C-alpha cells in the first residue's frame, strides 16, 4: 500500500513548515499534481494557534487570484489536517535568481506587477501576508509569480495595530525590526520593494553578516543603486523603501508610477485603488474570479459601465470628499483643531495612577492587560447594558505622553441607546476628571 | 460515504520493514511507506472501534504513545475510535482548542476632521478613513464649558464620523 | 413607473456616502452654542440626544433658529436673552407645550419609496437614517440627496411621456398662496413669513413683482456665522450681500418647460426649489423638490 489522501498519492517533500511538511501529490487517475501541507493537530495544540489556523483556512479558501496559491480542499483526519493546494513546478523565485542572476527590466516589471497584484488582492480582503520574500514567491512553468505561505499572515481589524515580530530581517521594515506598532499594509509594501530590488539587481538591498549593522542599515534606509538601473524605477524603489511609513508609497502610488504602468495588463488591477465601495462600483453589482481571470463577457460588462462612468466624470463627487471651482451652495457662508485623546507631560506612572483612581471614582470596572493598557467597562444605569472601551498610553515625544480611547464592539442583539454616543459619554466622564 | 474515513497510522522510529496489522485488514501485514524516521499508511476506516498492532523488524509491538487495550489473554493492542467530529475540519479545530509607553503610531495622527476638503462638494462629506483610525476617540480642547468628542465608525462599506456636543 | 419602481427597489443604505460627517447635540447644550456648531461643522441639521432617556429625541434645524429669533427678538438695542440663556431641551419644552412631536427616522434597509413617503407624510426636510441594531444614526436623508440619486443612476430610456410633459400641463408646484418679500423687507418680517407660511424660501421681488433674488431658510444661518442675529431690522437685501461676490442670478423656470428640464436644472444646481417666472421675471409660483418627489412617488 501507498500513502494516499483524497485520491492523491503523496510524493516527495517539497518543503518544511513549523507545523508540518509540504509534500507533492499525484492523482491516481488523471496524474494531476497538487501540494499537500500536512498540519499535525497535536503540534498546533502545543503552541496554540488552533484559532489562527482555523482563520487562515477560511480566508485562503475564499481567495481566488491567479498569482496567489489556491487552496483546493482541507481534509481532516484524527491526527492530521491536510491542506490540498495548487502545485507550481518552477519552485522558488529565490532559487531562480540564484541560478539565472538578475532579470532584465521588462521581466522584472512583468513579475513585480503580478506579485503586487496579489499583495493588493490580500489588502482588499483585509489580509497582510507579512512573510513576503522570493522564498515565498513561487513560479509555474510559464514564469507566473505565485504567493505562498500565509502561515505568518494576519487578518486586519478596525482600529488595531500589529506589534508582532514577523518574517525575516532582510525583508523587514524599519518599524518591524524596531518593534514599533504598525498597520501592516505598509510592511508588505516594504517587502515588495526588496523583492523588486532583488529582481533587478540580483542582490539584497540591505544585507550584512553583522546583525546590528544590518538593522542600522535598514533603519537608515540607505541602499546601493547600481549604475545599470533605470532612474525611473530608482524613484519607485526610493518611495517604497521610505523609512517613514507615512511617506512610504502605497499601492495606489505604485499603480500611478510611470515605470509600473508600462505594459501593465488589465486583469492584474481590475478595481479602483480604494478599498472602500463607490456608488459606481455598486451600480454594476446591482445590475448583476472573472476580474482576475482572462476576460469573459460578464466580466467585460463591469469594465464597460466603469469606463462609461469615468469618461463623463460627472458622477464621482457624489459619494465622497476630495482633499486639496464653483463652491457648493451650502458650503459658501460658513478653525477648530482636533487632536487624539488627551495629552500629559507628567510621568507615565503618575498619569496611569490618575486614570486608575478616576476609573474607580466613576465606579467603572477595569482589567489590567499591560501597565499602559487598560480595558474598562461601564454599566448603563438606564438600559442596564454595558459599554466597553480600551485605554492605551502612548509616548508622543520625550516629555509628552498620550492617553488613547478606543471603542469596543459588543456582541449584543439589537439594543437600546446609541453605541457610539454611549462610548462618548463614557469617555466624557473620565476626560472631565483628567482635565 | 461515511464508511470511508481517512485515518493516518504513523510509526515514528527506524526500521528495515514495518507492517501494520489490525482488525480492519483481518490481521494481515500491510507494508508501511517510509519517509526518513516515519512509516505511514492512510486507511479509510468505518466508524467505530478498531484494534491494531505493528510488526517492526521481526518484533510484534504497539505504539506506546497511542491508546491501548489489554485483553484478558494478555494481548496488548493499540485501539482507535473513528469518530465523525475528526473528519469535519472546523469541528476538529473546535475540539482541539478545548517597560515604557509604546510610541504612538503616526497613523493616528491623521485627523479626518482636521483635513480640509474642496469647496465644490457637500460639506458633510469626508475622505476615506484608514481602518486603523476607526473607533478611536478624537476631541476638541474644552472651551465655553463645552466638550466635543468625535470618532469614525464603519457601517458595512460606509463610514460615519460622529461629533457629540456635550456640556461639562 | 420607471422612477416609482426604482425607489421601491433600492435601499436607503445606497444613498449613504462612503465617508460622511454627522453632528449630534446633547439636549442640555446651550441652544446658542448649538447653532454656532452647525456653522462650524457646515451642517444644516443635527440629531438631538437626551442623556437622561438615552435616546434620540428629535432634530435641531435652521427652522428652530428662525422660530427662536422671531419669537424673542425685541430690538437691536437689547440682546435676545432666551437665545443665549436657553438650553435645547428648555426651548423644545416652550415650543410644544401641548402639541407633541416624535422623532421621524428610518432604517438603512428600508426602501427609497419608504423614505420619500416619510418625508412627504411628516412635512419634514430632514430624515435621519438610524441603524436599529447599534442604535447609531448613520446619515441625514434629504430631498436633494434622493433626486440627485435618481438622476445619476436612472437611465433616460425608457422615458415616460410625463417627463416631456410641460410643467403647466402636469400642474406641479405652487402657483397659489405665494410667500414673498420685497427687496426692502426687514429680516424680522421675513422670519415671520417663514413661521406662518412654513415655506423653504421667499422670492425677493422688486416694485414690479419681478424676482431679483431669493431668501431661503439656509440663508438665515449666516446671521449666526456673522453674529449679526441681534439686528433683524436690516433688509433681506443687506442680509444677502455676503454672497454677492460669487452669485449667479436667481434660478427660475417657465410653465412651458418640461419636467425633465426642471429636474436636470435642480440636480445640476444643487438647490431645493426653482422660481416659476414669466418673461419679465414676474413670479408665477414655485417648483420645489418636495413637489417633484411627490409627483414621482404618486405616479
Ligand atoms: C516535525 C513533525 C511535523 C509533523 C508531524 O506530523 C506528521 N507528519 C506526517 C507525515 C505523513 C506522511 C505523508 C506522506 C508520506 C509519509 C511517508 C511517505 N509518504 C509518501 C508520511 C503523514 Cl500521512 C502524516 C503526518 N503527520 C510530525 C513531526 C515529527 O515530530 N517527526 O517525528
Ligand atoms: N426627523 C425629525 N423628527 C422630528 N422633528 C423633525 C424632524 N425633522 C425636522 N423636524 C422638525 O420639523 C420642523 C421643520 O424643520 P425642517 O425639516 O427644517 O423643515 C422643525 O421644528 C424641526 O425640528
Ligand atoms: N415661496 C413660497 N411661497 C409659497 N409656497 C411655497 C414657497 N416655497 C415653497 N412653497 C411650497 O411649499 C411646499 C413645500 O416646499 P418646500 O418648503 O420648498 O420643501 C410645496 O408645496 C411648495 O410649492
Ligand atoms: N432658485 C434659486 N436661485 C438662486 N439661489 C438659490 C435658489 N434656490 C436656492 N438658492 C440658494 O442656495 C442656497 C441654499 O438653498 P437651499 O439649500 O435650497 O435652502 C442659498 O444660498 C440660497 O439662496
Amino acid at each position: 500500500g501507498s500513502v494516499k489522501i483524497g485520491h492523491y498519492i503523496l510524493g516527495d517533500t517539497l518543503g518544511v513548515g513549523t507545523f508540518g511538511k509540504v509534500k507533492v501529490g499525484k492523482h491516481e487517475l488523471t496524474g494531476h499534481k497538487v501540494a499537500v501541507k500536512i498540519l499535525n493537530r497535536q503540534k498546533i495544540r502545543s503552541l496554540d494557534v488552533v484559532g489562527k489556523i482555523r482563520r487562515e483556512i477560511q480566508n485562503l479558501k475564499l481567495f481566488r487570484h491567479p498569482h496567489i496559491i489556491k487552496l483546493y480542499q482541507v481534509i481532516s483526519t484524527p491526527s492530521d489536517i491536510f491542506m490540498v493546494m495548487e502545485y507550481v513546478s518552477g519552485g522558488e523565485l529565490f532559487d531562480y535568481i540564484c541560478k539565472n542572476g538578475r532579470l532584465d527590466e521588462k521581466e522584472s516589471r512583468r513579475l513585480f506587477q503580478q506579485i503586487l497584484s496579489g499583495v493588493d488582492y490580500c489588502h482588499r480582503h483585509m489580509v497582510v501576508h507579512r512573510d513576503l520574500k522570493p522564498e515565498n514567491v513561487l513560479l509555474d512553468a510559464h514564469m507566473n509569480a505565485k504567493i505562498a505561505d500565509f502561515g505568518l499572515s494576519n487578518m486586519m481589524s478596525d482600529g488595531e495595530f500589529l506589534r508582532t515580530s514577523c518574517g525575516s530581517p532582510n525583508y523587514a521594515a524599519p518599524e518591524v525590526i524596531s518593534g514599533r506598532l504598525y498597520a501592516g499594509p505598509e510592511v508588505d509594501i516594504w517587502s515588495s520593494g526588496v523583492i523588486l530590488y532583488a529582481l533587478l539587481c540580483g542582490t539584497l538591498p540591505f544585507d550584512d553578516d553583522h546583525v546590528p549593522t544590518l538593522f542600522k542599515k535598514i533603519c537608515d534606509g540607505i541602499f546601493y543603486t547600481p549604475q545599470y538601473l533605470n532612474p525611473s524605477v530608482i524613484s519607485l524603489l526610493k518611495h517604497m523603501l521610505q523609512v517613514d511609513p507615512m511617506k512610504r508609497a502605497t499601492i495606489k502610488d505604485i499603480r500611478e508610477h510611470e515605470w509600473f504602468k508600462q505594459d501593465l495588463p488589465k486583469y492584474l488591477f481590475p478595481e479602483d485603488p480604494s478599498y472602500s465601495s463607490t456608488m459606481i462600483d455598486d451600480e454594476a453589482l446591482k445590475e448583476v474570479l472573472y476580474n482576475r481571470n482572462h476576460q469573459d463577457p460578464l466580466a467585460v460588462a463591469y469594465h464597460l459601465i466603469i469606463d462609461n462612468r469615468r469618461i463623463m466624470n460627472e458622477a464621482k463627487d457624489f459619494y465622497l470628499a476630495t482633499s486639496p471651482t464653483r463652491p457648493h451652495p451650502e458650503r459658501v457662508p460658513f478653525k477648530a483643531k482636533w487632536h487624539l485623546g488627551i495629552r500629559s507631560q507628567s510621568r507615565p506612572n503618575d498619569i496611569m495612577a490618575e486614570v486608575c483612581r478616576a476609573i474607580k471614582q466613576l465606579d467603572y470596572e477595569w482589567k489590567v492587560v499591560n501597565p499602559y493598557y487598560l480595558r474598562v467597562r461601564r454599566k448603563n444605569p438606564v438600559t442596564s447594558t454595558y459599554s466597553k472601551m480600551s485605554l492605551q498610553l502612548y509616548q508622543v515625544d520625550s516629555r509628552t505622553y498620550l492617553l488613547d480611547f478606543r471603542s469596543i464592539d459588543d456582541e449584543l442583539t439589537p439594543r437600546p441607546g446609541s453605541h457610539t454616543i454611549e462610548f462618548f459619554e463614557m469617555c466624557a466622564n473620565l476626560i472631565k476628571i483628567l482635565a | 460515504p461515511a464508511q470511508a474515513r481517512p485515518t493516518v497510522f504513523r510509526w515514528t522510529g527506524g526500521g528495515k520493514e514495518v507492517y501494520l496489522s489490525g482488525s480492519f485488514n483481518n490481521w494481515s501485514k500491510l507494508p508501511l511507506t517510509r519517509d526518513h524516521n516515519n512509516f505511514v499508511a492512510i486507511l479509510d476506516l468505518p466508524e467505530g472501534e478498531h484494534q491494531y498492532k505493528f510488526f517492526v523488524d521481526g518484533q510484534w509491538t504497539h505504539d506506546p504513545s497511542e491508546p491501548i487495550v489489554t485483553s484478558q489473554l494478555g494481548t496488548v493492542n493499540n485501539i482507535i475510535q473513528v469518530k465523525k467530529t475528526d473528519f469535519e475540519v472546523f469541528d476538529a479545530l473546535m475540539v482541539d482548542s478545548q517597560r515604557a509607553p509604546p510610541i504612538l503610531p503616526p497613523h493616528l495622527l491623521q485627523v479626518i476632521l482636521n483635513k480640509d476638503t474642496g469647496i465644490s462638494c457637500d460639506p458633510a462629506l469626508l475622505p476615506e478613513p484608514n481602518h486603523v483610525m476607526l473607533n478611536h476617540l478624537y476631541a476638541l480642547s474644552i472651551k465655553d464649558g463645552v466638550m466635543v468628542l468625535s470618532a469614525t465608525h464603519r457601517y458595512k462599506k460606509k463610514y460615519v464620523t460622529t461629533l457629540l456636543y456635550k456640556p461639562i | 413607473s420607471v422612477y416609482t419602481s426604482f425607489m421601491k427597489s433600492h435601499r436607503c443604505y445606497d444613498l449613504i456616502p462612503t465617508s460622511s460627517k454627522l453632528v449630534v447635540f446633547d439636549t442640555s447644550l446651550q441652544v446658542k452654542k448649538a447653532f454656532f456648531a452647525l456653522v462650524t461643522n457646515g451642517v444644516r441639521a443635527a440629531p438631538l440626544w437626551d442623556s437622561k432617556k438615552q435616546s434620540f429625541v428629535g432634530m435641531l434645524t435652521i427652522t428652530d433658529f428662525i422660530n427662536i429669533l422671531h419669537r424673542y427678538y425685541k430690538s437691536a438695542l437689547v440682546q435676545i436673552y432666551e437665545l443665549e440663556e436657553h438650553k435645547i431641551e428648555t426651548w423644545r419644552e416652550v415650543y410644544l407645550q401641548d402639541s407633541f412631536k416624535p422623532l421621524v427616522c428610518i432604517s438603512p434597509n428600508a426602501s427609497l419609496f419608504d423614505a420619500v413617503s416619510s418625508l412627504i407624510r411628516n412635512k419634514i426636510h430632514r430624515l435621519p437614517v438610524i441603524d436599529p441594531e447599534s442604535g447609531n444614526t448613520l446619515y441625514i436623508l434629504t430631498h436633494k440627496r434622493i433626486l440627485k440619486f435618481l438622476k445619476l443612476f436612472i437611465t433616460e430610456f425608457p422615458k415616460p411621456e410625463f417627463m416631456s410633459k410641460s410643467l403647466e400641463e402636469l400642474q406641479i408646484g405652487t402657483y397659489a398662496n405665494i410667500a414673498m418679500v420685497r427687496t426692502t423687507t426687514p429680516v424680522y418680517v421675513a422670519l415671520g413669513i417663514f413661521v406662518q407660511h412654513r415655506v423653504s424660501a421667499l422670492p425677493v421681488v422688486d416694485e414690479k413683482g419681478r424676482v431679483v433674488d431669493i431668501y431661503s431658510k439656509f440663508d438665515v444661518i449666516n446671521l449666526a456665522a456673522e453674529k449679526t442675529y441681534n439686528n433683524l431690522d436690516v433688509s433681506v437685501t443687506k442680509a444677502l450681500q455676503h454672497r454677492s461676490h460669487y452669485f449667479e442670478g436667481v434660478l427660475k423656470c417657465y410653465l412651458h418647460e418640461t419636467l425633465e428640464t426642471i429636474i436636470n436644472r435642480l440636480v445640476e444646481a444643487e438647490v431645493h426649489r426653482l422660481v416659476v417666472v414669466d418673461e419679465n421675471d414676474v413670479v408665477k409660483g414655485i417648483v420645489s423638490l418636495s413637489d417633484i418627489l411627490q409627483a414621482l412617488v404618486l405616479t
